[PDB]
């Protein structure tokens, strides 16, 4: 469910206050440091993508127009940044966003076989959220040389902006992942 | 009858449930005595109406 | 030799600890002679440097092509008033491909030594490296390394201890295969979309931030501060006339323990093929395709990819040439079709819609391969998709539409028969069942 | 040869006047001056679907292509600046199957909703795909399409008949003043809008009508009064 | 003046004394193409249409309500200029607005913006 | 005759100050005379042995407003013995 436009939701609006925590404003000048002052705006990928870390894995509206008032840009002009970025999920996501079979230097390989397992194990389509706040499933794109056709892929969104982790698992199995799954629903990290 | 005008008469035939993203609209079953088609995208909730027709389409899924 | 321009003596090779068997942080590069007397180095000058690889015949990697000493002349010598930039296009997108997250990952110390050289072979006050942004650990292994760099005084002011300055920023992208190209690449560096600009307007003029601006490849610049220390004579040796050096191949298919090891520049494919990598699964009597370098390059049939050079004048005299060097085998065990119908829709998912004949002719290429992926169409589709592709190539704004269009040609060209015979036997089917 | 339009030529510096070849007709013409205004002093129109002479030059929509005698790939006319003796070619096949082959790329996604599109008679897209345009028509797989979102009681819009142009969003940018329009997505399906459920209010905010070419953004009051030829 | 040719024309005489206006239409706003310039039109003022009280059809009773439109195009102001004086209409001429072809490059768009000094 | 034909003989065997203007195509020979040669062109055309204009088809008229002579009488011209069409016209006032 890839949409360009809000219609307001109870769960994003604009008119809630979205705040960068004190531990991610250093971050935040940090990151505004490696600009000319004049061209603030550069920031705008390193900010949403802070942004999405903080909040738990999506973007609402309000964090778009927080991020706006920082670089001190019109608010569409962050809307257009982050719908045309395929990383922005703008779209609520559990604490962990599992990522699915790749692109045709994979689907040679038989990317395409690991795709049903995910879903029937929680019961909940792409892009839909499980019963709990924790698991979803999205679309990934592959980082190289795929030799290892089954592959996942998590975000650690749980802890926010401080243990958030992108890690790629190779050689998964539909036992395998699974296990990977149950592993996570306790809190503990497999092995990368 | 004549009472009805098509504005409230179109109004009475309950949307038309789909599945997809766009549906295409003819007006007759044969095409060539229809209108031009019009694929509409019937994301919103609200049902989309073909402009040609009027005829209302909504989405059966989600 | 000239025989045969096949094997290193793996002490020739100069990208070391590509296998991540040793630390790479600062004390193993420096172990590996990275951050050797580079002010030495440096204080040559820009014109020394810029001369230097003229000689050394550096043709630029990523896929372009173009000289390095060229490009690199062609950045202004005096400033006026506005600072030079430079963005190493470290952006690894386009799959299949994975030499740069792995130079990253393992010798983030020799792309630091190797951007500011470059820095001071081209006077830029500051260099930007753009990480590709699915690469979150490579991003803080080499914001590690960077720091530690800093700490050491190799960077910042007085950089090396020459009078020279030199401030290397960390940009990530957010998951897009346009921005790999040169100039969407200042477009999403700048905060805004990344949408490539009009060529007329080029870099060397008015690039990021409106200043002049020099984009390479992450690889390019790597062996940039090895060349100089080695010698630009040394690695004009390995490989054929203009064309020579060394180049990362990242084999991958249809084949037993695919490696991604660093050898000579003309490679026969026969030998890269048998030697390093096993042999082409089944055997080298299936061979039905293969693609020499990145997808982005249209595909050899099994009677040419024989006696070929990986050069990039011998690929090109082949109508394919060679982009980021990553070949993918394809067995007779598997369709041609099929994969270059998802290589189409990969295509199509990624082209940032900007300009007409890529955003809706990519997609009208999708449809149609899709639709004779099961032989859906008349026979005399394939003339119109090879009308189609010729109004797509050379209409573009960037080279992703011919980068779209070049697949497609290829499959037209060389396996056309499958087409027919797809078409054919399904229209008997048609026919035998009412 | 007299200009087309009658557009006059202020030369800033009678010294810097570049001469250039537009179809063989030599022509003089100032430091600037983009192909396509060259041709515009030469008494030739080009056709144009994202230049506005008003707006920032974007090289979108690939519509304005012509054949340099020194360039492998046609430029475009409407953003590659003049340069001193140029022999420009406008009626050649190569300039001619460039805006034949761009144009079915245009028209392969476009609604065919004419007879209630409210610029059926003044529309840009179908006016030039008469001329500049191949009669036959060859897509026939399922066209795209695009909802329609409300913005001001005044700016009827349609974006299902929309080529991605840009002209709005450079004017809502530039001229306006105001940037409430932008342009949202990637690849084959980026829409325009707001993205939120403001409208625009802007004092001049009414010149997005009569600057869309096609009739994707059209006059609400005026909406299905009358057609342009009565 | 000289409205011999006027004279011996044959139209009615209460319409020899009409005040007309000459100019050259302009671009219309909604289209960019300028293949209708150049060409001057008299403009007879037509004003009074009123509206048929039996279906609300637009009557008229001036014989000039769409002369000029429909037909009577001059390809240059002389022509028209002559064309009312030889008629005897008390011409009014209206010079048109053409545009201003100015300096614009790509580049343009993307500036140096200065330099991030303290403000 | 050949339609060519007419073009060479009728330019070469013509008086020179009787036609003004005169144009070849294939839509029809056309001879722009004066408005004071029209009567003696006419009368060469219709006496003479290779040019054997005998029958008037029709006398047209195009109003022209733009030019000082406004108006154009077309005189369409058949010659039945040698199967040819000429178009003689002049401006009036
Ligand atoms: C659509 C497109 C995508 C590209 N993606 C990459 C990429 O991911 N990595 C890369 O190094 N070059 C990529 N390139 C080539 C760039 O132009 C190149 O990085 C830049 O020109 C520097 O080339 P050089 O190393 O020869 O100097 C891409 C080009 C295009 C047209
Ligand atoms: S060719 Fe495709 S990728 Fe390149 S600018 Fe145009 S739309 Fe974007
Ligand atoms: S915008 Fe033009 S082409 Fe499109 S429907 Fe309206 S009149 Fe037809
Ligand atoms: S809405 Fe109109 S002006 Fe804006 S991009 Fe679409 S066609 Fe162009
Ligand atoms: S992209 Fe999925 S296996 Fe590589
Ligand atoms: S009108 Fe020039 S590229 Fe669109
Ligand atoms: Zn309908």
């Amino acid at each position: 469910t890839a949409l360009n436009y809000h219609l307001d939701s109870p769960d994003n609006k604009p008119d809630l206050p979205w705040e960068f925590s004190e531990a991610n404003q250093s971050k935040v000048k940090e990151i505004l440091s490696y600009y000319p002052s004049n061209y603030k705006q550069s920031a705008v990928i390193p900010l949403l993508d802070l942004a999405q870390q903080q909040n738990g894995g999506w973007l609402p509206v309000s964090a778009m127009n927080a991020v706006a008032k920082v670089i001190e840009v019109a608010p569409i002009r962050v809307y257009e940044v982050a719908t045309f970025y395929s990383m922005f999920n703008r779209a609520k996501v559990g604490k962990y966003h599992l990522l699915v079979c790749g692109t045709t230097p994979c689907m040679i390989r038989g990317s395409r076989d690991i795709e049903s397992a995910l879903l029937d194990h929680l019961g909940v389509k792409r892009g839909e959220v499980t019963k709990d706040g924790l698991f979803s499933v999205g679309e990934m794109e592959c980082m190289g040389c795929c030799v290892n056709a089954p592959m996942i892929t998590v975000a650690d969104y749980s802890n926010g902006s401080e243990g958030y982790t992108y890690n790629y698992f190779e050689d998964v199995t539909p036992e395998k992942v699974v296990e990977i799954v149950e592993k996570l629903r306790k809190g503990e990290k497999p092995p990368h | 009858r004549s009472k009805k005008s098509p504005m409230e008469l179109i109004s009475e035939v309950p949307p038309i449930k789909v599945d997809g993203r766009i549906v295409a609209c003819e007006g007759d079953t044969n095409p060539a005595l229809g209108h031009p088609i019009e694929f509409i995208c019937l994301d919103l909730n609200e049902p989309a109406i073909c402009k040609y027709c009027g005829l209302r389409y909504v989405q059966d899924h989600h | 030799e000239k025989t045969h321009f096949g094997g290193l003596k793996d002490e020739d090779r100069i990208f070391t600890n590509l296998y991540g068997l040793h630390d790479p942080f600062l004390k193993g590069a420096m172990k590996r002679g990275d951050w050797h007397r580079t002010k030495d180095l440096v204080l040559k000058g820009t014109d020394w440097i810029v001369n230097e690889m003229k000689k050394s015949g550096l043709r630029g990697r990523g896929g372009a092509g173009f000289p390095s000493g060229l490009k690199w002349s062609f950045m202004p010598k005096v400033s006026d008033g506005r600072p030079s930039y430079l963005v190493v296009n470290a952006d690894e997108s386009e799959p299949g491909t994975c030499k740069d997250r792995e130079i990253m990952r393992h010798d983030p110390h020799k792309l630091l030594e190797g951007c500011l050289i470059a820095g001071v072979g081209m006077r830029a006050s500051a260099a930007y490296i753009y990480i590709r942004g699915e690469y979150v650990n490579e991003r803080l292994n080499l914001e590690k390394a960077r720091r530690e760099a800093y700490a050491a005084g190799l960077l910042g002011k007085n950089a090396c201890g020459s009078g020279y300055d030199f401030e290397v920023y960390i940009h990530f992208g957010a998951g897009a295969y346009i921005c790999g190209e040169e100039t969407a690449l200042l477009e999403s560096l700048e905060g805004k979309q990344g949408k490539p600009r009009l060529k007329p307007p080029f870099p060397a003029n008015a690039g990021l931030y409106g200043c002049p601006t020099t984009v390479t490849n992450v690889e390019t610049v790597a062996v940039s501060p090895t060349i100089l220390r080695r010698g630009p004579e040394w690695f004009s040796s390995f490989g054929r006339k203009n064309n020579a050096g060394t180049k990362l191949f990242c084999i991958s298919g249809h084949v037993n323990k695919p490696c991604t090891v660093e050898e000579e520049m003309s490679i026969p494919l026969k030998e890269l093929i048998e030697r390093h990598c096993g042999g082409v699964r089944g055997g080298w009597d299936n061979l039905l395709a293969i693609i020499p370098g990145g997808s982005s390059v249209p595909l050899i049939p099994k009677n040419i990819c024989e006696d070929v050079l990986m050069d990039f004048d011998a690929l090109k005299a082949v109508q394919s040439g060679l982009g980021t060097a990553a070949v993918i085998v394809m067995d007779k065990s598997t369709d041609v079709v099929d994969a270059i119908a998802r290589l189409s829709y990969f295509y199509k998912h990624e082209s940032c819609g900007q300009c007409t004949p890529c955003r809706e002719g990519t997609g009208w290429l999708w449809m149609i391969m899709e639709r004779m992926k099961v032989g859906n169409a008349k026979l005399e589709e394939i003339d119109m998709l090879q009308e189609v592709t010729k109004q797509i190539e050379g209409h573009t704004i960037c080279a992703l539409g011919d980068a779209a269009a070049w697949p497609v040609q290829g499959l037209i060209r060389h396996f056309r028969p499958e087409l027919e015979r797809r078409i054919r036997e399904r229209a008997e089917r048609e026919l035998l069942q009412a | 040869r007299n200009p087309v339009g009658g557009a006059r030529v202020h030369f800033s510096n009678p010294e810097d006047a570049i001469e250039v070849f537009v179809d063989g007709y030599a022509v003089k013409v100032p430091k600037g001056f983009t192909v396509l205004q060259a041709c515009e002093v030469a008494g030739v129109d080009i056709p144009r679907f994202c230049y506005h002479s008003r707006l920032s030059i974007a090289g979108n929509c690939r519509m304005c292509l012509v054949e340099v005698e020194k360039s492998p790939k046609p430029v475009a006319s409407c953003a590659m600046p003049a340069l001193p003796g140029m022999k420009i070619k406008t009626d050649t096949p190569i300039a001619k199957k460039a805006r034949e082959g761009v144009m079915e790329f245009l028209l392969m996604n476009h609604p065919l909703d004419c007879p209630i599109c409210d610029q059926g008679g003044e529309c840009d897209l179908q006016d030039q795909s008469m001329a500049f345009g191949s009669d036959r028509g060859r897509f026939t797989e399922m066209k795209r399409s695009v909802v329609d979102k409300n913005l001001g009681p005044l700016v009827k819009t349609v974006m299902t008949r929309c080529i991605q142009c840009t002209r709005c969003v450079r004017f809502a940018s530039e001229v306006a003043g105001v940037q409430d329009l932008g342009i949202l997505g990637r690849g084959s399906g980026e829409e325009i809008g707001t993205y939120v459920e403001k409208l625009m209010t802007s004092e001049l905010s009414g010149n997005v009508i009569d600057i869309c070419p096609v009739g994707a953004l059209t006059s609400k009051p005026f909406a299905f009064k009358a057609r342009n030829w009565e | 003046k000289r409205g011999e040719i006027g004279k011996v024309s044959g139209i009615p005489e209460e319409h020899l004394s009409r005040k007309v206006i000459i100019y050259s239409p302009a671009r219309t706003a909604t289209q960019s193409g300028s293949g209708k310039l150049g060409k001057w039109k008299i403009n007879f003022v037509s004003t009074l249409k009123w509206e048929n009280p039996l279906m609300g059809w637009t009557s008229t009773g001036d014989p000039y309500a769409n002369v000029g439109d429909s037909a009577l195009a001059f390809d240059s102001e002389e022509a028209a200029k002559s064309f009312a004086e030889r008629h005897g209409w008390d011409y009014k001429v209206k010079k048109p607005n053409t545009p201003l072809l100015k300096v614009k490059s790509y580049s343009d768009n993307f500036k140096w913006k200065g330099n991030p000094q303290p403000e | 005759m050949d339609n060519q034909f007419i073009f060479k003989y009728s330019w070469e065997t013509l008086p020179k100050k009787w036609v003004k203007k005169m144009e070849r195509s294939e839509h029809g020979n056309r001879f722009d005379t004066n408005t004071d040669y029209l009567f003696q062109l006419l009368c060469f055309l219709k006496l003479h042995t290779y040019t054997r204009v005998q029958v008037l088809i029709d006398i047209c008229g195009v109003d022209y407003p733009s030019r000082k002579r406004r108006f154009e009488v077309v005189y369409n011209l058949l010659s039945t013995r040698y199967n040819s069409r000429i178009r003689v016209q002049t401006s009036a006032d």
